[PDB]
C-alpha cells in the first residue's frame, strides 16, 4: 500500500512559535511546452497515391 | 484540540468513523452518487 508521506507531528501551543535563523536559497526548474511541430498534409496524394 | 476559540470539529476528521473523515465530508460523500 502506497505511503502518502512520513508522519509530522506540529507542537502547536498556545505560546510557542517557531522563527527560523538561517535561510537556503534554491534554484528549481518547470519545463512548459510552448510550441508545436506544424504539419500540412496534401490530401491528393495521401489518399490517391500516384 | 483549543485554536484560541475556534471550532473546527465540522472540518476535522472524526475518529468516531471507520472513514475518518469530517462531518462536512460526510455530508459530501452522501450526496453525490
Amino acid at each position: 500500500t502506497m505511503s502518502l508521506g512520513a508522519e509530522n507531528s506540529v507542537a502547536y501551543s498556545n505560546n510557542s512559535i517557531a522563527i527560523p535563523t538561517n535561510f537556503t536559497i534554491s534554484v528549481t526548474t518547470e519545463i512548459l511546452p510552448v510550441s508545436m511541430t506544424k504539419t500540412s498534409v496534401d490530401c491528393t496524394m495521401y489518399i490517391c497515391g500516384d | 484540540k483549543y485554536f484560541g476559540g475556534f471550532n473546527f470539529s465540522q472540518i476535522l476528521p472524526d475518529p468516531s468513523k471507520p472513514s475518518k473523515r469530517s462531518p462536512i465530508e460526510d455530508l459530501l460523500f452522501n450526496k453525490v452518487t
